[PDB]
């Protein structure tokens, strides 16, 4: 009971921080085209990644 | 040719002992524990057994007074009455009607038994251990009695064994025992010279035969009655039967580790406990060198059937090619598995078959013939029967090989996780990279 609690809590904490990264790395990719007056993400960028 | 191993301290418990030189073949050594005996030194400190009052015959004098005098005797008590008229079959017994007097005495000395029926105090201290071993190698099978201490050098078809001493001191026996016929408690006892009435060791001596005694039962005299003759006294009951009725639980229904406990002398048989070491001195006749032993080449394992029983649930089978007929020493390399034989016949067909245990889901193993190794992986099912009557014959190992199943499935989902996360770091850092490059 214990290894399987220990097992999934590890999983579960890696899969998280794998997530959040990624979110971050976007986050941090996309983040000067929404402080550029005008312009436009490219479509490339904008569909590899969801631009607003 | 010095060589050192340990073997664990179980009775019956098969061991295979696998020595290996340059310029010889392997060689395979088989010792096994037949019974153990471990056994404190005691100190006698004294013996108990139930007591007996003598009471002489009253002293009455007519017409008289009489005084009487202490005496170094266990627990004397007299008393001197004043004004009794005693009373007999025929008639009165002194004129005087109460000028009279009477004396009565008693005391208590050690019973008619003592010598057959006593219980004895001892102080228990550090305790040996002795062993018989057989041996079993090539052509010698013999038994012998070790002492197990680091001192004892015994030659065995012209080989010193050196063994012990035990890798634990445990001794089953605390501080204070004490021995009656066939059983042994550790109970404290009251110290020499201050018994308790009623209770253990009322009535100490310090041997057998020793001429003094101690007793201390609350004798108390009482006036008699009148016009009878007869001394009245009220003592408390021997603390010896009092023990005897309730002294509790034995030693030989407790003592943990399947200890077989036995007296005279006082000692504990078959404790299951440590690992003994084995220090030896082999000489050269009882090797084959390298060029009158067969050759084995491209040699292979697989495992047929498998269930990890506490007897034998497991056969293997060896292929081989080989040059000339002969016999060689087999081995397992890993306690997981224990074989069951030590020397094989080979021959030019090139199969040979193996009984091993195991305790494990997937055992892994190297095995070795004569001078050849190979690799054995096998799955086991479990056993269906709950209840065995015999000890089990193997090493008790229950986690499986990284190759397991279970194991290979927890490899996969690690795998992909660290995938995974490694992609993500990836991506993270050349983003960043490329971030930091503006
Ligand atoms: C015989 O009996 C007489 C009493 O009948 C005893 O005399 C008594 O002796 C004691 C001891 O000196 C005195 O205290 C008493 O006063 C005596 N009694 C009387 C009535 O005087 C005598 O001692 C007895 N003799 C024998 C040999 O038994
Ligand atoms: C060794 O000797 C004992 C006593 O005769 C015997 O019981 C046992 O089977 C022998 N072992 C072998 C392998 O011959």
């Amino acid at each position: 009971v214990s290894a399987v609690v220990g097992m999934s809590l590890l999983a579960l904490i890696s899969i998280f921080a794998s997530c959040y990264m990624l979110v971050a790395a976007r986050s941090k990719c996309l983040t000067p085209y929404a402080l550029t007056p005008g312009a436009a993400v490219p479509w490339t960028l904008g569909i590899l990644c969801c631009a607003p | 040719y010095e060589h050192s191993t340990v073997m664990p301290n179980v009775v019956g418990f098969p061991y295979k002992a696998h020595i290996e030189r340059p310029g010889y073949s392997p060689l395979t050594l088989q010792m096994q524990v037949v019974e153990t005996s471990l056994e404190p030194t005691l100190n006698l400190e004294y013996i108990t057994c139930e007591y007996k009052t003598v009471v002489p015959s009253p002293y009455v004098k007519c017409c008289g007074a009489s005084e009487c005098s202490t005496k170094e005797k266990p627990d004397y008590q007299c008393k001197v009455y004043t004004g009794v008229y005693p009373f007999m079959w025929g008639g009165a017994y002194c004129f005087c009607d109460s000028e009279n007097t009477q004396l009565s005495e008693a005391y208590v000395d050690r019973s008619d038994v003592c010598r057959h029926d006593h219980a004895s105090a001892y102080k228990a201290h550090t305790a040996s251990l002795k062993a018989k071993v057989r041996v079993m190698y090539g052509n010698v099978n013999q038994t012998v009695d070790v002492y197990v201490n680091g001192d004892h050098a015994v030659t065995i078809g012209g080989t010193q064994f050196i063994f012990g001493p035990l890798s634990s001191a445990w001794t089953p026996f605390d501080n204070k025992i004490v021995v009656y016929k066939d059983e042994v408690f550790n109970q404290d006892f009251p110290p020499y010279g201050s018994g308790q009435p009623g209770r253990f060791g009322d009535i100490q001596s310090r041997t057998v035969e020793s001429n003094d005694l101690y007793a201390n039962t609350a004798l108390k005299l009482a006036r008699p009655s009148p016009g009878m003759v007869h001394v009245p006294y009220t003592q408390t009951p021997s603390g010896f039967k009092y023990w005897l009725k309730e002294k509790g639980t034995a030693l030989n229904t407790k003592a943990p580790f399947g200890c077989q406990i036995k007296t005279n002398p006082v000692r504990a048989m078959n404790c299951a406990v440590g690992n003994i070491p084995v220090s030896m001195n082999l000489p050269d006749s009882a090797f084959t060198r390298i060029v009158e032993a067969p050759t084995i080449i491209d040699l292979t394992c697989t495992v047929a059937t498998c269930t990890h029983s506490s007897d034998f649930g497991g056969v293997l089978t060896l292929t081989y090619k080989t040059d000339k007929n002969g016999d060689c020493s087999v081995h397992s390399h890993s306690n997981v598995a224990t074989l069951q034989e030590a020397t094989a016949k080979v021959k030019t067909a090139g199969k040979v078959t193996l009984h091993f245990s195991t305790a494990s889901a997937s055992p892994s193993f190297v095995v070795s013939l004569c001078s050849a190794r190979a690799t054995c992986s096998a799955s086991c099912e479990p056993p269906k029967d709950h209840i065995v009557p015999y000890a089990a014959s193997h090493s008790n190992v229950v986690f499986p090989d990284m190759s397991g199943t279970a194991l290979s499935w927890v490899q996969k989902i690690s795998g992909g996780l660290g995938a995974f996360a490694i992609g993500a770091i990836l991506v993270l850092v050349v983003v960043t990279c490329i971030g930091l490059r503006r």
